[PDB]
């Protein structure tokens, strides 16, 4: 739709890629497996990159010249989840890496001599402060900016 | 052996005649 | 300066603290009250090279010295020969 | 054991060789070395760079002097078809008889090397033509470049004042400059192009004789003073032109009309002059802005002082930034550097897509070894800009005299500043490097698909709101019409800023996922390069590891072992460390143009397209493709076309590599075997008694961080110098 | 289309706001105060500035615009001449 | 006479250097 061309519903250049290139995968008139049970170009590796026919799903997917597909993601015509869908995903996963970073850490500096408890690991991964992340509804999006890590502690 | 102030003389003289005619030539035999 | 690198501290006590450093530092010059009462930062420094072996041990709590002398003899670098 | 070097003193009677080197590299450090006073210093930089301007004209003179008697000109002004101009005659007794082989270039006799500087299309592009009409150059410039020395002395002589306090005004000067200088320096240029040059361009000659008799028109300056200007711009030029010879010339100076031409690209005759004019009011209106005694205008404090925009009620001062930028002289030489640094590239990135010369790009070589000597430098500046603004903080600067005050707070709130800088890099790091190995793991692996490749949207975007009338596309309020401008149209944006896609020389090249990476990798450069310069600077003062890092700030390179272990932690050695990324940005950037251009000339562009989206290939086709020409140029089969270049190119690879010593050697090892190697002589006959006067030593512990560098650099910068040329010259492209 | 002399009219709006004071009080340059020779200490780093002196002719010589700018611009500059024209003079309406 | 403009590479690239490498051995002494 935008700068490159249209998706899969038509993309001539893209078509030629499907075909030569891969199918020369062929290129081995035979190469012996008339019945034989190992050498697996034959089945998939192609067909798994291949039965990926005039279908790949359908994805929209813009495809420029040479027909390699380009990613716009400006939230329009079709392309929205090529950054946001896998974007918030990156955010959510990280941040629940470091929400617990700021956790199997803020749980130690106390009691009796706590000077490298960390070269061994008290609860592995934290396996206690663990889910605090999925057990983040809202969470730091409020309690970070109000109290605890409070401007005081700033 | 009259060295009593010299060398400046032999570095214009000698060295303007290891280089004056030394580079010039009347009909190349080129680079 | 001509050798001027500050190793000074506040204790200037020198027991299990610091001694190391070719000639340069004939101190123990007790200033009228600083605990183990021996003080300052040097003696007559126009003698030897430019170490920072100077601290490495016994505090300077700030910097610690190094080369800064610029004006630099030869007896001040092994090699005037 | 004598006394020598006439300025310093510690250096003066140092028995080693340091005596020498360190002599020849403290010379220019006036502020604080024996011979100095704030009176001395200032003037001791003043008649210094009056020793400047002076050396710039012995350069330019000879530039116009190896040209006028040989080095084609009453040629190349007959029509400048892309075949090998000329600089000067190469003459080395080492040359073989293949003096005869190209190297010896067509028109002229003895061998030569042709103008890759632009001069040849601007000594020409402002008229300046005929080979009997031409042979001035030095003659003036030099009957100039000597005067350049005369003040030097005249203003060095006490009596007719060399001026001392008078050096810290501003207002008066810069109230003078950005009028007297620039403004009239324009204007007067606007003068020249117009009476003598525009006529020399479209129209005909001007004869050394007449200057009154020649009149762009029949009835003079006509109205003009009669506010009636307009009717300059009607039938000004044409297009069925034949550049230089009238006939479809027309004669009405000034325009914005017509535009591009297969016969010359380049800004139109006139426009570079109404402009030169046009701006020359603003600076003249600008000049006259501050005091200078009479009693109008402005005091340069009192509009800082409590000026401040978001200050007012946000507890954040502004005290005498004047008597610290003024009492600094380094703040000075570093707001000077940059501006120049930022604009040296604005010069050299606008100098393409808008070259203002008669035959240039459509030359495509001189055009590509001239964007870069303006990219090198420019980068090379910036650093030094950032490097005299971490000297201000140590030699000058004054915490008690600047505080609560916005130059502080900049210091005070600093730990953040490098972090929210370093966070940029580390992000801009692995994220560019995901996209480029991934892009290279996927090829090789057989799958050209799967390739990760983002279109540069916000790029092309800027341009479909310009002229990139590429294959339609609305945009909500724009469409390609309904609303166009309405408020604008047939005035202003005529044929100009309307090059569009123009696969040849469209100004704007049509950007894709190959450009959405380099463009994020030039971005990872000036960021990383500056986290180190910002940092380098933001504590030449000191820090935790070295708290009291001062009274000398800059180059104290090294400190004793212990503490954590302490090293290249002088603001110089971060400058030292900086110059590698200014030599890596100013490489990715230049690298980029060319590959692009190359391809965008005697051939394709698909090339950069699917083969810059990855990494291997940046090495293979470009780097590996397009060297060809040069290296089989020493060839086992005689010296062919180029030979200077490839030998330069390996001179390039050596000077480089031989940096490393200096760089992985560190004075300790070197000195010590010189301790054994100076037991020789002393202990060997036919070479005893024989005394040195300087004691054999190994290089200073800062010195070699330099010399490996100042070595790393030429090699490096002499390699691309020889590389691009040695390949943009056959080409193809 | 363009009022070209819309604005040259306009800019010597303002620099006649310059024909000012060569005339009216005392000498030149509010006499060189500080220019050559170098006011100590005060030229020192500094002075003067004054948010308080944007008056004086705000009102009077704000007419200066309409001078040349009227009857001597679009209305044919001084038609009332003659005053020695024979080595030539004229001078003649390009308008 | 015919073909002879070769002196401004030794006087410079060769002899001018002689001067200064000599001369400027004033840095050592004079
Ligand atoms: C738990 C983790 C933790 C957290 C919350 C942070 C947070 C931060 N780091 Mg950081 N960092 C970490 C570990 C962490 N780091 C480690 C281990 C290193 C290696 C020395 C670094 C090296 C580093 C540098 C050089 C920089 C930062 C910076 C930053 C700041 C910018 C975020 C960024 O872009 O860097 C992305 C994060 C990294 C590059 C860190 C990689 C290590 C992660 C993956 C730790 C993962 C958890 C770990 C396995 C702990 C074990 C779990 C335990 C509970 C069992 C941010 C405050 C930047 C800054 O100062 O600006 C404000 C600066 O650029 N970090
Ligand atoms: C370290 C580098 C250095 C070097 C070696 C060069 C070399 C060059 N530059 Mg350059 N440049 C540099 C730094 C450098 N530049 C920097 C830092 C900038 C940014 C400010 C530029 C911006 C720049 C531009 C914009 C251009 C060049 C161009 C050039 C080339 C033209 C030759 C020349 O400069 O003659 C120099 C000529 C003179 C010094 C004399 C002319 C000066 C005029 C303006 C003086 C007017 C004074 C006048 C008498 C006053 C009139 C008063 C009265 C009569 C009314 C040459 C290759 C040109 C080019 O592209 O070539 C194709 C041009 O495009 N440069
Ligand atoms: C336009 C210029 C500008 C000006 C007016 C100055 C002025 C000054 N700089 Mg400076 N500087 C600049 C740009 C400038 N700089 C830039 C762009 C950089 C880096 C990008 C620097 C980096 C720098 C450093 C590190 C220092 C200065 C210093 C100084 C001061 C002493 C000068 C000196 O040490 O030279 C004397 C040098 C020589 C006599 C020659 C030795 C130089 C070597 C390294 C050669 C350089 C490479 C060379 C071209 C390669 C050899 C040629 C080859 C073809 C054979 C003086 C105030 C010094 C200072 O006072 O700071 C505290 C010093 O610290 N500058
Ligand atoms: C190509 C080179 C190499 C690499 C990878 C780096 C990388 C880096 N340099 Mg660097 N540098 C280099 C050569 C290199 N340099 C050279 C030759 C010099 C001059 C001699 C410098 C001088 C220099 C300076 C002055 C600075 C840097 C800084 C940096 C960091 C800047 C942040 C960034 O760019 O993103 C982050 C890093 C990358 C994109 C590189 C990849 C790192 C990750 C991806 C490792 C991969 C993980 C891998 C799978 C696990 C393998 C390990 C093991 C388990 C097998 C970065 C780590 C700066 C800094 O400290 O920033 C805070 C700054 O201080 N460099
Ligand atoms: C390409 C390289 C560069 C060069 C030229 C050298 C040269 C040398 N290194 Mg070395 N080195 C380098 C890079 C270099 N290194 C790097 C990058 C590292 C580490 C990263 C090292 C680590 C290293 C170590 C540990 C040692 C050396 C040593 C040596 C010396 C060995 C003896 C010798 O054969 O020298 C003389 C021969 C040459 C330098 C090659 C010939 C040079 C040609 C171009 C001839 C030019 C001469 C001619 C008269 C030029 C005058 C013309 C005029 C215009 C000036 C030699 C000086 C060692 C040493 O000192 O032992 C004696 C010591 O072991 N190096
Ligand atoms: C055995 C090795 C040898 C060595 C040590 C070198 C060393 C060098 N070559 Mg070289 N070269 C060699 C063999 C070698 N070459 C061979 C066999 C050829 C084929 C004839 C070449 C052809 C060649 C060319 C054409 C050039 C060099 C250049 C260089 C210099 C680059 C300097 C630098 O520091 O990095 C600078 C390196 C880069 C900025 C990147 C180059 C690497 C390419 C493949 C990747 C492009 C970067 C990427 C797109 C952007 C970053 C992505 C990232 C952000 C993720 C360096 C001196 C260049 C030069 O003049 O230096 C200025 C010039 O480009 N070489
Ligand atoms: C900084 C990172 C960057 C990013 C954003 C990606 C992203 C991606 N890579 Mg990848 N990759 C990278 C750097 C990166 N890579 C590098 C540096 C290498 C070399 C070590 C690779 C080598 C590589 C391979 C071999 C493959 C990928 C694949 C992928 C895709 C599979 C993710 C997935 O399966 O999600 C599914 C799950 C959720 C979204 C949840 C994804 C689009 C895979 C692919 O299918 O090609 C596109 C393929 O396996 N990558
Ligand atoms: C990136 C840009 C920014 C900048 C630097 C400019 C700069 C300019 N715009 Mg502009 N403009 C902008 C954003 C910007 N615009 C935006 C967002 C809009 C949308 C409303 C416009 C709509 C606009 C119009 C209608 C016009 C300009 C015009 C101009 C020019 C005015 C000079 C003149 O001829 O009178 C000047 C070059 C004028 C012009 O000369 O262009 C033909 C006029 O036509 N602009
Ligand atoms: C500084 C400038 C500039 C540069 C880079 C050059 C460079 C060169 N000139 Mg040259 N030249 C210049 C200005 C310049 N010239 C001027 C202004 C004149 C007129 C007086 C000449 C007259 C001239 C002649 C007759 C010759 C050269 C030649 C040469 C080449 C050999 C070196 C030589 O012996 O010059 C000689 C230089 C002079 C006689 C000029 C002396 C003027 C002084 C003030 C400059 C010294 C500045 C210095 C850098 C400090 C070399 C390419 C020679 C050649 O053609 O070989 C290929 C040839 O001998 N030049
Ligand atoms: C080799 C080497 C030495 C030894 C010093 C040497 C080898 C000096 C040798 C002199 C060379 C042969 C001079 C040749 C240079 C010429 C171009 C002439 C210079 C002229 C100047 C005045 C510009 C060090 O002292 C050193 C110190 C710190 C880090 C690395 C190193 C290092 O790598
Ligand atoms: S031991 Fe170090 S006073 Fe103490 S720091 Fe000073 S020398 Fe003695
Ligand atoms: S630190 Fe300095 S003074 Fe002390 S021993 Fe070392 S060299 Fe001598």
């Amino acid at each position: 739709d935008i700068a490159g061309l249209t998706p899969c519903k038509e993309s001539k250049q893209f078509a030629k890629r499907e075909k030569q290139a891969l199918k020369k995968l062929q290129a081995s008139l035979k190469l012996y497996a008339d019945d034989s049970a190992p050498a697996l170009a034959i089945k998939a590796t192609m067909e798994k990159t291949k039965k990926r026919f005039d279908n790949y799903g359908k994805y929209g997917l813009l495809c420029g010249s040479d027909g390699l597909p380009h990613l716009i993601v400006s939230g329009d015509q079709r392309h929205w989840g090529e950054f946001i869908t896998p974007g918030i995903l990156f955010l959510y996963i990280a941040g629940w890496i470091g929400w617990v970073g700021r956790s199997y850490l803020i749980a130690i500096r106390d009691e009796k001599k706590p000077t490298q408890k960390e070269i061994i690991i008290d609860v592995p991964l934290a396996s206690s402060l663990l889910f605090r992340g999925f057990s983040w509804p809202v969470a730091a999006y409020r309690e970070l900016l109000n109290g605890e890590l409070v401007d005081n502690n700033f | 052996t009259k060295r009593g102030l010299l060398l400046k003389f032999l570095i214009l003289g000698g060295g303007s005649l290891l280089t004056y005619v030394s580079a010039n030539a009347p009909q190349d035999v080129l680079p | 300066m001509s050798h001027s690198v500050k190793i000074y501290d506040t204790c200037i006590g020198c027991t299990q603290c610091v001694r190391a450093c070719p000639t340069d530092v004939l101190e123990m010059i007790p200033w009228g009250g600083c605990k183990a009462k021996q003080i300052a930062s040097a003696p007559r420094t126009e003698d030897c090279v430019g170490c920072k072996r100077c601290e490495s041990a016994c505090p300077t709590d700030f910097l610690s010295v190094r080369v800064y002398l610029w004006h630099e003899t030869t007896r001040s670098m092994g090699l005037a020969y | 054991a004598l006394r020598i070097p006439r300025f310093s003193q510690g250096i003066a009677q140092d028995p080693t060789t340091r005596r020498i080197w360190f002599g020849i590299a403290t010379a220019h450090d006036f502020e604080s070395h024996d011979d100095i006073t704030e009176g001395r210093l200032y003037q001791n930089i003043f008649a210094s760079h009056f020793g400047q301007l002076a050396i710039i004209f012995l350069w330019t003179s000879g530039n116009l002097f190896h040209v006028a008697w040989q080095g084609n000109f009453e040629a190349w002004v007959q029509d400048p078809f892309h075949v090998r101009p000329i600089a000067h005659a190469i003459w080395d007794p080492h040359f073989g008889q293949p003096a005869v082989e190209a190297f010896t270039r067509g028109g002229a006799l003895g061998p030569v090397n042709n103008a890759y500087s632009g001069v040849y299309q601007w000594w020409y592009t402002i008229g300046l033509r005929t080979n009997e009409d031409l042979y001035t150059g030095a003659i003036f410039l030099l009957f100039l470049s000597f005067i350049s020395l005369l003040a030097g002395w005249l203003h060095l002589q006490p009596k007719w004042k060399p001026s001392v306090s008078w050096f810290k005004n501003a207002e008066s000067r810069l109230n003078h400059h950005l009028s007297g200088l620039f403004g009239v320096s324009s204007l007067a240029w606007a003068g020249h192009l117009v009476h003598v040059a525009i006529p020399g361009s479209r129209g005909e000659y001007v004869r050394w004789n007449n200057f009154l008799d020649v009149l762009p028109y029949p009835q003079g300056l006509g109205p003009l003073l009669t506010g009636q200007w307009n009717l300059y711009a009607q039938n000004p030029s044409s297009s069925n032109h034949l550049f230089g010879t009238t006939q479809g010339a027309g004669t009405a100076i000034l325009t914005i009309l017509g535009g591009f031409h297969p016969q010359t690209q380049s800004l139109w005759l006139t426009d570079v002059a109404h402009h030169h004019l046009a701006i020359a009011f603003l600076f003249l209106i600008g000049g006259l802005m501050y005091r200078t005694n009479f009693g109008i205008g402005h005091s340069i404090k009192y509009i800082l002082e409590a000026h401040i925009p978001p200050g007012g009620r946000l507890g954040r001062g502004h005290k005498g930034l004047y008597d610290t930028i003024n009492n600094s002289i380094h703040f000075q030489l570093g707001l000077a550097l940059a501006s120049l640094g930022v604009i040296t590239s604005l010069v050299a990135q606008h100098m393409y897509s808008l070259p203002a010369y008669a035959f240039i790009a459509q030359d495509f070589t001189t055009q590509a070894a001239l964007y870069t000597h303006h990219q090198y430098i420019a980068g090379f500046i910036m650093t030094g800009a950032f490097a005299h603004g971490p000297i201000f903080f140590i030699r000058d600067y004054n915490p008690e005299q600047n505080a609560d005050n916005v130059l502080a707070r900049m210091l005070e709130h600093k730990e953040a500043i490098i972090s929210h800088l370093s966070w940029a890099s580390l992000f801009l790091g692995f994220h560019t490097l995901g996209l480029y190995v991934h892009n290279d793991v996927m090829l090789a692996f057989g799958t050209p698909e799967k390739q990760i490749l983002i279109e540069p949207i916000f790029a092309q975007w800027i341009q479909s709101a310009h002229g990139k009338t590429t294959y339609g596309f609305d945009i909500p309020l724009s469409s390609t019409n309904g609303p166009a401008l309405n408020a604008g149209r047939n005035i202003w944006l005529p044929g100009w800023l309307n090059a569009i896609n123009e696969n040849s020389n469209s100004l704007f090249l049509t950007i894709g996922p190959g450009d959405f990476l380099v463009h994020h990798a030039i971005a990872l450069g000036l960021h990383t390069t500056t986290l180190i310069l910002v940092k380098g600077a933001l504590d030449a003062r000191g820090s935790k590891l070295m708290p009291d890092k001062k009274d000398f700030g800059y180059s104290f390179p090294c400190d004793g072992p212990g503490r954590g272990g302490t090293c290249d932690i002088s603001a110089w050695d971060d400058f030292y460390l900086a110059v590698f990324w200014m030599l890596n940005t100013i490489g990715w950037v230049t690298f980029y143009w060319h590959w692009k251009h190359i391809t965008l000339w005697r051939g394709n562009v698909s090339q950069f397209n699917e083969s810059s989206t990855y990494l291997m290939g940046w090495l293979r086709d470009y780097l590996w493709l397009n060297s060809s020409q040069l290296i089989n140029g020493i060839t086992p089969l005689v010296c062919n076309s180029l030979s200077v270049w490839a030998w330069m190119f390996l001179f390039g690879h050596l000077v480089w590599a031989t940096g490393f010593m200096f760089l992985i050697s560190w004075r300790g090892y070197w000195q010590e075997l010189i301790e054994t190697l100076a037991w020789a002589h002393e202990r060997t006959p036919l070479a005893n008694l024989i005394r040195w006067r300087d004691k054999p030593v190994a290089l200073s512990i800062v010195q070699a961080r330099l010399v490996g560098l100042v070595h790393f650099s030429v090699g490096y910068i002499f390699t691309y110098a020889a590389f691009l040329i040695a390949s943009t010259s056959g080409k193809f492209g | 289309p363009s009022l070209v002399i819309s604005l040259s009219t306009g800019l010597s709006l303002f620099l006649g706001r310059f024909v000012f004071f060569n005339f009216q009080r005392e000498n030149m340059a509010k006499q060189v105060p500080e220019q050559n020779g170098m006011s100590h200490f005060e030229a020192g780093d500094t002075r003067a500035k004054e948010y308080v002196s944007l008056l004086k002719s705000n009102d009077p010589v704000g007419f200066n615009i309409v001078d040349v700018l009227a009857w001597g611009s679009i209305g044919h500059i001084v038609a009332y001449y003659i005053l020695a024209t024979a080595s030539n003079g004229y001078d003649p309406s390009f308008f | 006479m015919i073909n002879l403009p070769s002196l401004f590479v030794p006087l410079v690239g060769l002899l001018f250097p002689a001067v200064a490498m000599a001369s400027l051995f004033l840095h050592v002494e004079k």
